[PDB]
C-alpha cells in the first residue's frame, strides 16, 4: 500500500535516482540548468584549492577523492591538474562509465570508479589527501550526511582535508521536489559539519554567479 | 548543480 512511498527517507534518495536516471552524462548534465557557470565555478575552486595544499602542514598531494564526481568535471579541471591521482565516488553506473571517456587523457591517474550511493560508502581509511564533495551533500539526509563526514575523516592521510563546496540557503532547509535535493542554511551546515567532529579551516563564498542563484560556499574542513 | 532562489 502506502508504507514506502509515505517512508520520506527512502523516496528522497529513490526519487533522486529517477532524477539522474534521464540526466545526461556531459558536463551540461552535471551542472543542470548552468553550464555558464561551471568556469566561474572552477575557477574559484582553482584559487581556493591552493591555499590548503602544498608544503609545511598543508595537506599533500599525492591523492583525492571526487565524491558524487558524476562524469567527473571536477576531477577533470581541479583535482587532476594538482593530484597524482584520483578516485571517484557516485551512485550512477552511467556516469561512472562515461567517465572513463571523459577521463580519457589521465585515465592511468583515476585509480578506482567506486559505484556507490555515498550514504552506503565508507572512504578508503588514511587513503586521500583531499576528499572532494561537491553539489552532492544535499542529496543525502542530515543524519546520513553527519555519518558521511565522519566517515570522509577516516579517509584522511595526515594532514588531509575535506572540501566541501555547496549551495547555502538563507534559512531554513528547502526541498527540491524535482531532483530531491535539500538546500541547508548556514547554520544547519555548519552544525552537522561541527557535530560530525570536523572543524573549518577556511571558508569562502562562491563569486561571479548570478545574484538570483543561492549562494555557494567552499569549506576547508579537518 | 547550482539553482536559483
Ligand atoms: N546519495 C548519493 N550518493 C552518491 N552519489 C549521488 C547521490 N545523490 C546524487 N549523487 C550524484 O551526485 C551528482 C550530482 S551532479 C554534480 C556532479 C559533480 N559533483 C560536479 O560538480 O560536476 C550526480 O553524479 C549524482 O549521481
Amino acid at each position: 500500500g502506502t508504507s514506502q512511498v509515505i517512508n520520506g527517507e527512502m523516496q528522497f534518495y529513490a526519487r533522486a535516482k529517477l532524477f539522474y536516471q534521464e540526466v545526461p552524462a556531459t558536463e551540461e548534465g552535471m551542472m543542470g540548468n548552468f553550464i555558464e557557470l561551471s568556469s566561474p565555478d572552477i575557477q574559484a575552486s582553482q584559487k581556493f584549492l591552493r591555499k590548503f595544499v602544498g608544503g609545511p602542514g598543508r595537506a599533500g598531494t599525492d591523492c583525492a577523492l571526487d565524491c558524487g564526481s558524476g562524469i567527473g568535471r571536477v576531477s577533470k579541471h581541479v583535482l587532476l591538474p594538482v593530484f597524482n591521482s584520483v578516485e571517484l565516488v557516485d551512485m550512477m553506473e552511467s556516469f561512472l562509465l562515461e567517465a572513463q571517456n571523459y577521463l580519457q587523457v589521465k585515465g592511468d591517474k583515476v585509480e578506482s570508479y567506486h559505484c556507490y550511493s555515498l550514504q552506503e560508502f565508507t572512504p578508503p581509511f588514511r587513503r586521500y589527501d583531499v576528499i572532494w564533495i561537491q553539489w552532492v551533500s544535499g542529496h543525502l539526509t542530515d543524519k546520513d550526511l553527519l555519518a558521511f563526514l565522519s566517515r570522509c575523516r577516516d579517509g584522511l592521510k595526515e594532514n588531509g582535508i575535506i572540501i566541501l563546496k555547496d549551495n547555502v540557503a538563507r534559512e531554513g532547509c528547502i526541498l527540491d521536489l524535482s531532483d530531491s535535493s535539500v538546500t541547508r542554511d548556514m547554520d544547519i551546515l555548519r552544525s552537522l559539519i561541527r557535530k560530525s567532529g570536523l572543524v573549518v579551516l577556511g571558508q569562502e563564498k562562491q563569486d561571479g554567479f548570478p545574484e538570483q542563484c543561492i549562494p555557494v560556499w567552499m569549506f576547508a574542513l579537518h | 548543480s547550482p539553482k536559483r532562489i
